[PDB]
């Protein structure tokens, strides 16, 4: 939270704008392997008594 | 999310744009504690000079 030191950031270009996108690229897909590997059905079965 | 999305139609999904955080206000400073006073009354109030 430096006003100046942000005016250094946007002449730099859009670096970690553009990997903010990619850890969120990675985050989106983190949780689509857990329906792939866990959600491999779409019932719900309750055992017994 | 239309400027960072560089486009007029977005697509239904998440999203994340910018980032927030609260401002300070008063910005507060009590370090000190008044101690160890060296005398000037004794170099401008002496009898004797
Ligand atoms: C000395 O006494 C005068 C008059 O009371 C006062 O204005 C001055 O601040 C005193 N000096 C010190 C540092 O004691």
């Amino acid at each position: 939270d430096s006003t100046e030191c942000s005016n250094l950031l946007l002449q730099y270009g859009s670096f970690c704008t553009q990997l903010n996108r990619a850890l969120t690229g990675i985050a989106v897909e983190q949780d689509k392997n857990t329906q792939e590997v866990f959600a491999q059905v779409k019932q719900i079965y309750k055992t017994p008594p | 999310t239309k400027c960072t999305l560089k486009s007029f139609t977005v697509e239904k999904g998440i999203y994340q744009t910018s980032n927030f955080r609260v401002q300070p206000t008063e910005s507060i400073v009590r370090f000190p504690n008044i101690t160890n006073l060296c005398p000037f009354g004794e170099v401008f109030n002496a009898t004797r000079f």
